[PDB]
DNA sequence: GTACGCGCTGTCCCCCGCGTTTAAACCGCCAAGGGGATTACTCCCTAGTCTCCAGGCACGTCTCAGATATATACATCCTG
DNA sequence: CAGGATGTATATATCTGAGACGTGCCTGGAGACTAGGGAGTAATCCCCTTGGCGGTTTAAACGCGGGGGACAGCGCGTAC
């Protein structure tokens, strides 16, 4: 959350990961961003 | 047609009544033959409390039937 | 020449011309039939007649000459078929129907 | 020696009295003050017709009256004769107002 | 000194005997003592709701004076039509 | 199959006053036409 | 100046046709005015939709008939519809 | 379905019922009863009981604005 | 056993079910009547206007959209079935 | 196979992915959102309709819609949405 | 002081399982009628002018409306 | 368990005068009198989907009983 999430400051959810079904896909809801982060990284 | 009105005090009275007579009119007759005020009376037959607006023909009551009258006080 | 009121040709009192004007200018539809304003005005007249009549007796039973709101209230609230139609309206200067619960009375 | 009525009997006369008249029940000037008070917060520096205030009143009263009546029915349901805030808060919710 | 004498605590302008009168018209016999604040708040909520839209209209028509029609419309929108004020 | 006896026991227990409709307003169905 | 419309006169006329001898206060006129002004819309608006559904473009009697059948509860409907039916079929006969 | 078809007998005879509409009738007729029972429950509770009696329903409706 | 005026079709356990989803715990013995009448009333108040619409449209079969409209009338909107 | 109908489904779907770019949606829910949009649109329109006739104008303008919102949406949503619409116009003005 | 509020009680009447009886579902088959699309047309309602009269406004009263004054029955709440 | 005294009621008289009822006036909108062209409107035809049907099968409804706990009743203190 300090390296990718907080560094991902913006209205977009372009945040990157290796192996996500959605990758380089924007999302207008950063809450859903961090939600997907908590889902994946565990 | 004649009916039997059994009361809680062991008295079962006969009335002059037609299937078209309403229960308000039957209670009026109870008043005129016993002085029991119609606002105090509640007649029971066929597992239901008799409704004043309906007639005897509406409840499908036959001759020689034995109806039940309870003295229910409203007001006072 | 010698024109005649559409109301006459109907035999009524309500300004059928006025009504039929209102419908056109109310954006109610694109184009207005001919028979409608007639039918409408008839209904209105019947309704207002009914209510006024009732109110009249209402006030006379209080032995007065004119008609005042309190009558109108005491008029509507006593006829259910009306009363439903006016479930949500409030007549100013209206008071309420005289009423008291049965329990709060003395024993006799 | 001095006559004093049975408790609670004055009311039974009060009701049959008031349920007949039609005029208002709240003196105007404070009511108008109250209205003018609340009005500031939305756009201060206002100005009212007279009849407008009369209207506002008319509705308020009709509302409160109708409210009390149902409050009463509630209070009877529980075999009391007084009323309590717990009663109002019931009707005010069953109606769906404070829902 | 021109205007804006902001008053406070006018809700207490509603005397208790006043509320007694209303309740009587309602048809209640015995009354608790806590109610005198219940209603003092209920009524206020009710007022606020209306007066808001009341203002809103005039504002849209951009005057500084709240006619009666305004209040009529408001009271109508909330399903509380009111006769007798020039509908 | 009708619990008349049970309802009569309930009538004896509950035993409270009841409220209902009073008048017939057929005049609204009648003279209204003649109005 | 700046004329306003109303329904007063017609109300008064109708009044005279039932209790031909009874006055009417002022406010109790304004009320009966607003009342008509209400019922009018409460019907015309409904009829508007009722047409718009079936994608017509004109308002006729027939819908006004139906539209009435919806608002007025029960026996009042039974009467008013007869009234309309009659008081129109006459008018069409004699323009 | 047998019920509604029965009640529809009066207002007219020989009608046909598009299937889905019956579903809507059913559905809406149930969310009604649910919210009703809910308020009956609150009512009864207010009287310090645990069971509901018809008078609860009647009071509830009256306040709601349906019966009167 | 076939003689069944459909109002009887509302079985007591059914009523119990709805009562549950509401959140009631105990149940008197009588309600199984109140409900049977209340439901009835509510029903006519809608089937009537549904019928009316169909009629005015000269149709002969009750489309869903009708029932929807009639429901919006009473003040009970309903999402999902079209509209 | 004729007599095309219409909907909003396309737009529902489009704006969906802009928020939860991984999520699907059933048919029933689609229809529901459709109906809902239809409802709200009408409410707001009909409101502004009267708002004009009161002041006896003859054309609906933006300014109409502006207030008409303030009479339907409760509190917060109103303050947000008015901001939104105000913005969305400004751009369109300059950006023909 | 009375209406409330707390506590004690003596119920009988719903819950809770258990057998057992059944009508609902589903599966399939089938017919038609009524709904939905397509066509040719017409007559009715919109538009436009000219006009004249019903309807709004300003007055002016008189009333009878209403007001107010005055006076008697009656329903409580006590006593023996 | 019935009378007496009571403050409440109720009626009946006076004015008195604002304000429903006319009453004129004036005019702008309703009506008579014109064409036109498209919204409805019969008339049509062709699916299809809604009733209508006839076997399983099976879980859900049904009736019984039994018992226990919620309740309606009653009584007693008190403080608002
Ligand atoms: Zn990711």
């Amino acid at each position: 959350r300090s390296i990718h999430v907080d560094g991902q400051r913006g209205g977009v959810f372009v945040c990157l990961w290796k192996g996500c079904k959605v990758y380089n896909t924007p999302s207008t809801s950063q809450s859903w961003l961090q939600r997907h982060m908590l889902t994946h990284s565990g | 047609m004649q009916i039997f009105v059994k009361t809680l005090t062991g008295k079962t009275i006969t009335l002059e009544v037609e299937p078209s007579d309403t229960i308000e009119n039957v209670k009026a007759k109870i008043q005129d033959k016993e002085g029991i005020p119609p606002d105090q009376q509640r007649l029971i037959f066929a597992g239901k409390q008799l409704e004043d607006g309906r007639t005897l023909s509406d409840y499908n009551i036959q001759k020689e039937s034995t109806l039940h009258l309870v003295l229910r006080l409203r007001g006072c | 020449a010698k024109a005649k009121t559409r109301s006459s040709r109907a035999g009524l009192q309500f300004p059928v011309g006025r009504v039929h004007r209102l419908l056109r200018k109310g954006n109610y539809a694109e184009r207005v039939g001919a028979g409608a304003p007639v039918y409408l005005a008839a209904v209105l007249e019947y309704l207002t007649a009914e209510i006024l009549e009732l109110a009249g007796n209402a006030a006379r039973d209080n032995k007065k000459t004119r008609i005042i709101p309190r009558h109108l209230q005491l008029a509507v609230r006593n006829d259910e078929e009306l009363n439903k139609l006016l479930g949500r309206v409030t007549i100013a200067q209206g008071g309420v129907l005289p009423n008291i619960q049965s329990v709060l009375l003395p024993k006799c | 020696k001095p006559h004093r009525y049975r408790p609670g009997t004055v009311a039974l006369r009060e009701i049959r009295r008031y349920q007949k008249s039609t005029e208002l029940l709240i003196r105007k000037l404070p009511f108008q003050r109250l209205v003018r008070e609340i009005a500031q917060d939305f756009k201060t520096d206002l100005r009212f017709q007279s009849s407008a205030v009369m209207a506002l009143q008319e509705a308020s009263e009709a509302y409160l009256v109708g409210l009390f009546e149902d409050t009463n029915l509630c209070a009877i349901h529980a075999k009391r004769v007084t009323i309590m805030p717990k009663d109002i808060q019931l009707a005010r919710r069953i109606r769906g107002e404070r829902a | 000194k021109r205007h804006r004498k902001v008053l406070r605590d006018n809700i207490q302008g509603i005397t208790k005997p006043a509320i007694r009168r209303l309740a009587r018209r309602g048809g209640v016999k015995r009354i608790s003592g806590l109610i005198y604040e219940e209603t003092r708040g209920v009524l206020k909520v009710f007022l606020e709701n209306v007066i808001r839209d009341a203002v809103t209209y005039t504002e849209h028509a951009k005057r500084k004076t709240v006619t009666a029609m305004d209040v009529v419309y408001a009271l109508k929108r909330q399903g509380r039509t009111l006769y007798g004020f020039g509908g | 199959p009708w619990s008349e006896e049970r309802v009569v026991r309930k009538v004896l227990y509950l035993s409270l006053k009841e409220f209902k409709n009073s008048q017939k307003r057929q005049h609204a169905e009648g003279i209204a036409g003649s109005l | 100046k700046t004329r306003k419309e109303s329904y007063a006169i017609y109300v008064y006329k109708v009044l005279k046709q039932v209790h031909p001898d009874t006055g009417i206060s002022s406010k109790a006129m304004s009320i009966m005015n607003s009342f008509v002004n209400d019922v009018f819309e409460r019907i015309a608006g409904e009829a508007s939709r009722l047409a718009h559904y079936n994608k017509r473009s004109t308002i006729t009697s027939r819908e006004i008939q139906t539209a009435v059948r919806l608002l007025l509860p029960g026996e009042l409907a039974k009467h008013a519809v007869s009234e309309g039916t009659k008081a129109v079929t006459k008018y069409t006969s004699a323009k």
